[PDB]
């Protein structure tokens, strides 16, 4: 039985021309593709990229490889892929991708009696995703993967998702540290040009960032410092040492939070939602310290030539305006 | 609160098939190992099947080839398809979920447990 | 015409044999064009340099009689003829270029002279002596030789116009300035044999503009700022204590950046000496009031503020005289 | 020499390496065992670990039988690449390395029976998902899964050479962990169904427990001492308004300095860990101590303190007296509850 | 059948070691670039990334073929036996030819003998940046490519279309975070060297840094810290602990701001525009505390003015400082911003 | 001409699959190392990077030639046509042979058949490091040389020039470490299956303390001494002693937080952590001292052991206990 298989395999590859596609002078070869996403990792805002490892399967029919008399699917050695025609598919947004080679190259060739060829590949791809981080960290990102043929048009090759919307699996099993996959979408389209239409498959994810990390590390400490600056309003005006030290330390503490969050957060050199909130809290603690200087100047500068009224007015406006600032901020971004 | 509720199962004529389900709520177990345990009356608690985040299906030697485990990661549930039922399978079937530390076949390695489901194979 | 010439040159040619093997050493004239000297990584004790490396030698097996005086070829024939095994001895990591093709050139003259050039990016080791940082000067070498052929088989020689630099303002020398270039030849003895080693020295001097604004000036002002307490009345205990201890905290904050770009060397640099002395001055300013406060209120010491008003500014000025004259002159 | 050279040339005659042994006749069975030379560093930031192994595989290929004076052969890398070998890959492997310094770290031996023993030295960088909710008191079972990439269960099955527990061996000095303690490994096998078929998977989980001593000295002790320091101001006289105001804000600033540094020790997860709650609670106590003084100061009538010799003077604040007991007790209650919960987990 | 016969008879007698028209003419290579994504610019490395579809076209009389089809398509194995231009980027650091899932190359031969060679590349090129005006700086990052081994007399490079239209950047391809792509200049020239004169095709992508991030992270915190230091001028001179704490803590705030600002900037050893702004702000905050020392030296009475003896008058130094310090800082900002924003 | 005939004759009929003396005594392979440099001693990764000239010496009678009184240095590509030992490094994480301008490999044939085989290798060898005494620790990092597929019946290893086989160690300069000594060990790892040759090169690295004195110990000592200044400050000055006490606590925190970033991330208790925590307790107890002083005078004052006694007692105990702490710390670790 094995000897008969060996005779069949040598017969198939005898006279086989790899340089010619299936149905070279006929209809385009339809290539069906499925993706098994092993994992998605390293969703980077600095590099505007994400890394995914997937099992990339391609299906097409090649009548030159049809065999009869064997009711089995011939799974050949991975090195036989160099002796067969395979589609010239590439990823547009791919920045650096490789096929794993331990212990051997992670590819498979499985032949079927009707001539169908299954070409599997285990690929780790670092694809590019341009992220609009103006609402960071309250932002939803959209990461895509574009699959296209390098040198074939729709006259020669065609792409489709094998299985419909069930072509890509493993998305529900992915657990990202700071992201949640809201949904994934499959798009099949032909990029029409003057020269000709080029097949393309798009796999897009919608990632929604989780705010739990930032609430407990970025927002809450800033809120507490802002509230602490309001303690000076309930301290007597003559206590210059107590009110100035409290006011100027809260300014220093806000600066410490902002400077350290600059290093901790990804280096994104433009204005974000978190920057607006941190700057908003910095202004509030700045006005509270500036409020006492007005109170101090009224009593001591304009004295010889109501300080309590200013403090009483400050005890209400500052909590109210900050709450107003929060309400406008959260409604605009959430 | 995290609750695991085994659904389906009961008395079955010998040669039947029962699909025991287990819905989960309060915590998504996509990164956890969901398993099925069996406790015969008075004997012990026995591991039956387990399926991890990588869809690897582990089975006990006594139920290998008869029971099939599957997980619906979207619905956060695990199913146990019982085939080739025998009177020796009459016990309480438990649904578990844990990180599998020192385990994946040890009952003590699972922190979340179901209330159990009495599956009786009477003949 | 050229095809017949190329085939005849390789007909019965053994690339495993050095030219003039068993006759005389193979003389190799080396040129070099420095595209850019990249960053000087002081932490890893290395620097990056991008060069066009050219080698010229005579191979009589490649003589051809024809009207064509030189065969200007690409990298296709490089692996077919004998190529010197030139390697860079201090190279921590070296790469050639392969975009879009092997960045190599092979030119053969009818009299057997061979010109072989390639483009190389080298991360060359450079042991930096940072005792005078950031007023230090370095001469980073680039040493190359043959790997298997001793001086009796391969001899390298510099042409007159050997090492050529370009704009030298487009180079990635963020921290340093290129001031000079030196080429030397020497013989190094190893266990395998005696090898002709060719060295190129690049003289670099660090620029102190960043360290003045960020380290010297802020540290100088804080020391001056600590002298304010000397003119504050001794009855202002909270004012002088907070002034004294906040300057120490500020000085500690500045001491973080004193040793940042350089590795963890265990010898005192010039910058570390300045920051440490500035820390002692602000340390002594707070201690000066602690002694004054104890003898006056808590039970000539009573005139310590008058002495501190003159001693502290004078001692720091004298220190700056010794510090800057020694390191800059 | 002549006999040995004769066998090598004759073996490859009529051999098709594109076909697995027993193709269409039986199932290729591969015996596997692993010797872990060094369990390398575990990266919590990337949720990955490195492991150095000697990967041994044994199967039977009847096409490679021979007769001669020797019983076991030895093939070079060129001849080994002309013979069918299992397409074993690591399911959770990220970027592995097959060492070839100075020569390819591989060895293929053939017995006269036709048994092939394939050894290779590998460095595997696998991914280890972690539930960091109990950090730094968390414990993980890092998996190492492998199997055939192309051949399904009906074609190639993997088995452990010895008993499964004894088929994976870790060197006694292999542990190269800084923040973890390797407690042991469990060896098992399973089945995975994919879009291409059903495959045999061999798994090995390495159970790691994180060391807590570093975080106690660096994070827990400074936070506890900062909270105690904030409650110390309750014992100061209420007339020391600048002293107790400086005390409150500077302890809040001290907590901010400690909170920022503690966060850098952990990768960016989106849930509150055990250390996150401790910092937040310690932050609240320091924050509330300063709020307490603001209430105490609001009811201070006289701006002068009691003189040693003795006019009317402020009495000790009842808020201060109650806070000298309530604040230390509540923090002690939190510490007992916090440490009893997570350490028992 | 007929297609296979044509492919086998193309390389019969073909010598890929020799350029087309060797000894007869000059090989003219027409190149055009389609930039799919102007990748990130790294100031720390003085480099920029760019992903292009590099296209080269030339004529080879040796590869003429008569057959049913006008355009042939060659596999990567057969394309490696055909002469191709040895185009290299002069300022390239480490460029990548993509290989997933196959080599991202395509060679087509027309019946007339014209070859079309297209490849997908990720080019990392050197961009010399003079950061003296940071962050208000503009850079013209060049992209120079040409033949490595063939001089001007052997191979000449030309643009396929007009130079402006030969380099095309995708409308939705900018991967720049801190920069704006202001357009590119396309030109060609001759570079003389020790190995002969070569044709070099140059492209200058003009970039301007976006200043919005540094305004809210560096300039605004520094400006408000300077204002905060000048606030203490309005405090009464008798509050010695209050104004002393006001001085040093603002100095410590400036130290914190200065340290973090330089961390983001690549470690140049020279002074940028942001360094000078911080240094001036540092001096203003330093001068505010020195001013209080002079004010405190003339305060006769320690007690402050009561609600209802002799009390200290308002310092004349304070009154002049309440005007000089805000004005001098205001003058510096107008001089600073007009000097650098105008460039 | 004659040399070309000789070399072609040697390679004609040469079987690379057979070691020298295939059916006879084991081939004796001599090894010497010229260490170019040692760098990247990583405490975090527990490994070091070493560049060396690795030479192997063995006799192959199939490569013996007569009539040429020269030692033939051939092109490095001839090494692919000759048998070379299957030498590998047991503790090698990652190693490569340099390939600029060609592969840095040497083959030198001698008329008696001796083969000199040189390789320029940069290897990241892994050594387990005990850092509990850091920075007062002395590491010992080794390089294990072994044969992958041959036993002592087939191959044997020795250090050529036994005690002087490894050279260049005395010329190595490390910014952080000092090489106290190096040792060469030749032994056969005896197993029941067979005895395998092994060569061991080990260095003893002593960490330099000069960096840590100026950066860690001296800043911590001076801040601790500043906390003692509040003892001599009058007990009336609440705003002065508290500010001095709490700023030194904050300053000690700033030093500890800075050192946690500039020092390698080694997540277990070390000698450097004990000293920093010890100095943090002293500045913490010095601030508790004033609270006891303040409470005695103002809390238990009106009720009516001595306020000045506590300060005077603290002016001796705190300097004495800190010096005693240093004596116990330095003697236990040095
Ligand atoms: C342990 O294992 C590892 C992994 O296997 C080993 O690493 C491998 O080592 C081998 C041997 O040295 C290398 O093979 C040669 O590679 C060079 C370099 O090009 C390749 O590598 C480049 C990157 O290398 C750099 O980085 C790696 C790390 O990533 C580093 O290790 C290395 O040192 C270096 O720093 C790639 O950029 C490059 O890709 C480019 O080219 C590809 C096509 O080649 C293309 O697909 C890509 O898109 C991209 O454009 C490429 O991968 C090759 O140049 C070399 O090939 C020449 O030399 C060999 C010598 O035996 C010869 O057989 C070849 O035929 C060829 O020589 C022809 O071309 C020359 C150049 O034009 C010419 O001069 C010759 O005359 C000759 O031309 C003749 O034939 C041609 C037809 O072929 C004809 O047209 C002409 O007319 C003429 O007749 C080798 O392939 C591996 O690349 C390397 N792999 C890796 C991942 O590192 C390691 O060595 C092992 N260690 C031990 C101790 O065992
Ligand atoms: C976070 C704290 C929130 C507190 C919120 C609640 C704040 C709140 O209600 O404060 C009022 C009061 C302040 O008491 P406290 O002792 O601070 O102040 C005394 C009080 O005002 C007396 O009435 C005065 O005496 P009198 O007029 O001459 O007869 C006395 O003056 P004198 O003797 O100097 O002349 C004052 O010193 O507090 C409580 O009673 C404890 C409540 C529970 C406090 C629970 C604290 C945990
Ligand atoms: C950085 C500043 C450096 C200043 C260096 C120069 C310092 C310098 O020379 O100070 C002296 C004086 C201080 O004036 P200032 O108002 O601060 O102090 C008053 C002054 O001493 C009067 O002489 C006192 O009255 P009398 O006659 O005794 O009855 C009066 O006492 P009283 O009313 O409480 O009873 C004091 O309050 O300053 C100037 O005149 C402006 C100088 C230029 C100021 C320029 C400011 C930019
Ligand atoms: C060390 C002597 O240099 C050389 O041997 C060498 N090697 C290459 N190249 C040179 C000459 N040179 C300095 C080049 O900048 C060079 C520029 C070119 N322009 N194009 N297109 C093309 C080639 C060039
Ligand atoms: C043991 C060191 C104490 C330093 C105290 C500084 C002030 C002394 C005043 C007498
Ligand atoms: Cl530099
Ligand atoms: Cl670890
Ligand atoms: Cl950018």
């Amino acid at each position: 039985n094995m000897s008969f298989v060996k005779e069949t395999v040598d017969k198939l590859l005898k006279g086989y021309d790899i340089r010619l596609r299936p149905d070279f002078g006929g209809p385009p070869v339809c290539v069906g593709m499925n993706i098994d996403i092993a994992s998605i990792d390293m969703v980077s805002e600095v590099n505007m990229d994400y890394t995914l490892t997937m099992y990339f399967q391609q299906y097409w029919r090649d009548k030159r490889l049809a065999y009869s008399g064997i009711p089995l699917n011939l799974t050949l050695d991975n090195r036989v892929a160099d002796q067969l025609w395979v589609p010239d598919t590439y990823f547009l947004n791919d920045k650096k991708s490789f096929v794993h080679g331990v212990t051997v190259k992670n590819r498979m060739i499985r032949l079927h009696p009707d001539g169908t060829v299954l070409y599997g590949l285990r690929i780790t791809t670092t694809a590019a995703c341009m992220m609009d981080l103006r609402r960071y960290p309250l932002d939803e990102q959209n990461c895509t993967l574009e699959i296209e043929s390098y040198g074939y048009t729709t006259d020669d090759i065609e792409f489709y998702w094998r299985g419909g919307d069930k072509a890509v699996t493993g998305v529900e099993r992915i657990e990202l540290p700071q992201f949640s996959i809201v949904e994934h979408r499959l798009v099949s389209r032909n990029v029409v040009f003057a020269t000709g239409a080029y097949p393309r498959l798009s796999l897009s994810f919608r990632l929604k960032r989780n705010i739990g990390y930032f609430i407990l590390q970025t927002y809450m400490p800033s809120i507490l410092i802002t509230i602490l600056s309001w303690v000076s309003f309930w301290i007597n005006y003559d206590a210059s040492a107590a009110r100035v030290a409290l006011g100027i330390t809260t300014v220093l503490t806000m600066t410490t939070i902002n400077t350290h969050l600059r290093e901790t957060l990804p280096k994104i050199p433009y204005v974000k939602a978190i920057d607006m909130y941190l700057m908003g809290c910095f202004v509030f603690v700045f006005l509270a310290l500036l409020e006492y200087a007005f109170v101090n100047y009224i009593f001591f500068g304009r004295g010889p030539q109501d300080v309590n009224a200013i403090d009483r007015w400050s005890r209400i406006v500052f909590p109210f305006t900050f709450s107003l600032f929060n309400l406008v901020y959260w409604l605009y971004y959430v | 609160q995290v609750q695991l509720q085994e659904s389906g199962g009961g008395l079955v004529q010998a040669g039947g098939s029962l699909r025991v389900s287990c819905a989960a709520s309060g915590r998504t177990f996509t990164a956890y190992i969901m398993a099925w345990f069996r406790q015969a009356p008075g004997k012990e608690r026995e591991f039956l099947a387990a399926m991890d985040q990588g869809r690897i299906q582990y089975y006990g030697d006594s139920v290998r080839g008869r029971f099939t485990i599957s997980r619906d990661y979207a619905k956060n549930s695990v199913d146990l398809q019982l085939d080739g039922l025998r009177p020796e399978d009459t016990a309480v079937y438990y649904c578990a979920a844990g990180a599998g530390f020192w385990g994946l076949r040890t009952a003590s390695s699972y922190h979340y447990w179901g209330q159990g489901t009495q599956v009786t194979v009477s003949s | 015409d050229v095809t017949v010439i190329l085939n005849n040159l390789l007909e019965g040619y053994d690339n495993k044999l050095r030219p003039d093997i068993g006759v005389k050493p193979t003389l190799i004239h080396t040129d070099m064009y420095v595209n850019s000297i990249g960053p000087v990584n002081a932490i890893n004790m290395e620097y990056t340099i991008d060069i066009f490396f050219a080698q010229t030698w005579y191979d009589r097996r490649l003589k051809f009689n024809s009207t064509i005086k030189v065969l200007r070829l690409n990298s296709n024939m490089v692996g077919k003829i004998w190529i010197p095994d030139t390697f860079f001895r201090n190279s921590k990591k070296a790469d050639a270029h392969w975009i879009t093709t092997p960045n190599r050139m092979l030119r053969i003259w009818n009299d057997g002279r061979v010109l072989y050039t390639l483009r190389l990016t080298i991360d060359a080791e450079c042991q930096l002596q940072l005792h005078n940082f950031p007023m230090d000067e370095h001469s980073c070498p680039l040493e190359f030789s043959s790997y298997g052929y001793p001086r009796e088989e391969i001899v390298y020689q510099w042409k007159r116009s050997s090492v050529e630099v370009g704009d030298t303002r487009s180079w990635r020398l963020y921290q340093f300035s290129f001031v000079g270039l030196r080429n030397t030849t020497e013989v190094v003895k190893t266990t395998s044999g005696d090898y002709v080693v060719m060295s190129v020295y690049f003289d670099l001097s660090r620029r102190m503009g960043y360290f003045t604004i960020q380290t010297y000036i802020p540290c100088t002002l804080i020391v001056v700022l600590s002298w304010v307490s000397f003119w504050i009345n001794k009855d202002a205990v909270p004012a002088r204590t907070s002034l004294g201890i906040t300057t120490v905290l500020t000085m500690t904050t500045l001491s973080t950046i004193a040793r940042k770009s350089l590795p963890k060397v265990s010898y005192v640099t010039a910058m570390d000496l300045f920051v440490s002395v500035c820390f002692i001055f602000v340390f002594s300013a707070l201690v000066e009031y602690g002694t004054l406060h104890y003898f006056v209120s808590n039970r000539r010491i009573a005139k310590m503020d008058s002495y501190a008003r003159i001693f502290f500014p004078t001692a720091f000025c004298l220190f700056n005289l010794v510090y800057w004259v020694s390191y800059l002159y | 020499t002549t006999v040995f050279t004769r066998i090598l040339d004759r073996l490859l005659d009529g051999y098709d390496n594109r076909l697995r042994p027993g193709l269409g006749e039986r199932v290729t069975e591969v015996k596997t065992d692993i010797f872990v030379t060094s369990f390398g560093p575990v990266s919590d930031h990337d949720m990955e670990y490195t492991i150095d192994v000697f990967f041994r595989q044994s199967w039977k290929d009847e096409r490679l039988k021979f007769k001669g004076p020797m019983t076991v052969l030895r093939l070079n890398n060129l001849m080994a690449s002309k013979i069918w070998t299992p397409d074993t890959f690591f399911h959770n492997g990220k970027k592995s390395v097959a060492h070839n310094m100075t020569m390819p770290n591989k060895l293929l031996r053939i017995t006269e029976d036709g048994t092939l023993l394939y050894t290779m030295r590998l460095t595997v960088r696998a991914e280890c998902p972690m539930h960091l909710e109990d950090f730094p008191m968390d414990a993980h079972a890092c998996p190492l899964k492998f199997g055939s990439y192309a051949y399904t269960r009906a074609e190639v099955v993997y088995e452990w050479t010895r008993e499964p527990a004894r088929s994976v061996v870790v060197a006694e000095d292999g542990s190269r962990l800084n923040q973890y303690d390797l407690l042991g490994q469990t060896v098992d096998s399973g089945i995975v169904q994919s879009s291409t078929g059903e495959y045999v998977v061999m798994t090995t989980h390495f159970h790691l427990k994180r060391k807590i001593g570093y975080f106690v000295i660096q994070t827990y002790l400074p936070c506890i001492m900062t909270v105690i320091l904030s409650q110390v101001s309750f014992w100061l006289n209420r007339e020391s308004v600048p002293a107790r105001t400086v005390f409150g804000v500077t302890t809040v600033l001290t907590m901010t300095t400690l909170s920022i540094s503690a966060r850098n020790s952990l990768p960016k997860v989106a849930y509150a860990t055990a250390m996150d709650w401790f910092i937040a609670v310690c932050y609240a106590f320091v924050f509330s101590a300063l709020i307490e003084f603001a209430t105490v100061n609001y009811f201070t009538k006289r701006g002068y303190a009691w003189d040693g010799k003795s006019k009317t003077f402020n009495s000790v604040s009842k808020i201060d007296r109650l806070s000298r007991i309530a604040f230390p007790l509540l923090f002690g209650i939190f510490n007992l509850v916090y440490w009893a919960t997570y350490l028992n987990r």
